[PDB]
């Protein structure tokens, strides 16, 4: 209700969290996050990693019938990052921290 | 009485039992409805209540039938044992196809497909009525999120109508053959046809086709654009206009030699698209090469950042 007010054409989209891999705890709360819109993301960021590439990960909900029981499973999607000359100016100024053609 | 109406019912049942649904009219009168005075048990009244529902459903009045069976829902909640819910779940989705309410039945047809209590077959002809019914429903967002939903389960690729699912939901192109296959496949309450004929699934199609053509073509004649969707010229132009007139679609049309234009791509922001896919290959290569070598790419790009 409160973000409603400020950026009206945004919409709830999923949730995000910080850790490994994704975990059962992980797929416990996506079922109540589930509850609430019928498709919603995950974004896992591993704030501790050894790799030498961005540690966000992103998810979708894919459910699944076994051995009796209903399962549900996270499928990985691959993103991109998107593009605006404010917003990669920031990002290039905010980075950086320190004749106008040189 | 109790015995005398029993015994009557095991007749009537079997007289029913030859498929005769024209009797089914008759019937409702056969059964005891309100003849006791005493209160019958619970459950038997809700298994009265939802016999009549698919005998009604034969009669073809669903319009009374839809606020019957809704007074009867808030007495169903209880006195259940397991069957009821199951019963009660698959009378509430016919009784909404049959009014022509195709996208809640399909919603209660996926609800419905997950239930472990009935059996996989039941399993995958809920599956299978809610993608007839998404795929019947009106057009918008929420029938999208549902083909959405039904594109990601598995368990659709094994019906007939997936691969008019796949189309519908990727966008392409749906030929005169996969359309007939599909009406053939159908139900003929599920076939409306408002006033002449212009079967609301057959203008649905056109335009999705119109629609989904404006993502290949740059520019499409009037005469290719009829063989394309297979109609007349005249039908294919005045459905263009009327798409791209209210908010459906993007272009202008041009009479004079006869050719609608949709979107132009204009070269210098294609030009710069085309810059970042090529870096996107170029980045999308180099982790394929830093990960099927990792020894050798340590020691490559130890040999010019060192350098």
């Amino acid at each position: 209700e409160q973000f409603k007010q400020v950026f009206k054409e945004l919409e709830f989209l999923g949730w995000y969290t910080t850790g490994g891999p994704p975990d059962p705890s992980d797929i416990h709360v996506h079922k109540q996050v589930c509850e609430i819109i019928e498709s919603p993301l995950f974004l896992k960021l591993n704030p501790m990693t050894k790799h030498t590439d961005l540690p966000v990960s992103v998810f979708e909900s894919v459910i699944d019938i076994i051995n009796g029981e209903a399962t549900m499973l996270f499928a990985e999607l691959t993103y991109t990052l998107a593009t605006e000359e404010a917003e990669r100016i920031g990002v290039d100024h905010v980075a950086r921290m320190t004749s106008t053609v040189a | 009485e109790e015995q005398v109406a029993s015994i009557r019912q095991h007749l009537a049942s079997i007289y029913e039992k030859e498929e005769d649904w024209r009797n089914a009219a008759q019937v409702l009168v056969g059964i005891p409805l309100e003849t006791g005075q005493k209160q019958y048990n619970v459950d038997y009244k809700l298994e009265t209540y939802l016999k009549i529902a698919r005998l009604y459903l034969e009669d073809d009045d669903p319009v009374q039938a839809e606020a019957y069976i809704n007074r009867a829902s808030l007495l169903q909640n209880e006195s259940t044992n397991e069957q009821l819910q199951i019963h009660y779940k698959v009378c509430y989705a016919r009784v909404l196809d049959y009014r022509r309410k195709f996208i809640e039945a399909a919603q209660r047809y996926n609800e419905l497909s997950y239930k472990t209590i009935v059996h996989e077959s039941e399993r995958l002809e809920a599956l299978k009525h809610a993608l007839h019914c998404t795929i019947l429903a009106s057009a918008g967002q929420q029938r999208s999120r549902m083909l959405a939903t039904l594109f990601k389960d598995e368990r659709c690729q094994q019906l007939a109508a997936y691969g008019i699912l796949e189309k519908m939901y990727l966008d392409r192109i749906i030929r005169g053959n996969q359309l007939q296959e599909f009406a053939a496949m159908l139900m003929p309450h599920q076939k409306a046809t408002t006033a002449d004929g212009s079967s609301i699934l057959d203008r649905a199609v056109i335009e999705h086709n119109l629609l989904s053509a404006s993502k290949l073509y740059n520019n499409i004649t009037f005469e290719e654009l009829g063989a394309l969707l297979e109609i007349p010229a005249a039908k294919a132009e005045k459905i263009a206009s009327q798409m791209i007139t209210e908010g459906r679609m993007n272009g202008f049309i041009d009479q004079i030699d006869g050719i609608v234009h949709f979107e132009t791509r204009e070269a210098l922001p294609t030009w710069d698209k085309q810059i970042q896919s090529l870096c996107f290959q170029v980045n999308n290569l180099l982790e394929k090469i830093s990960q099927t070598a990792p020894e050798w790419t340590a020691q490559a790009m130890e040999a010019q950042m060192a350098q």
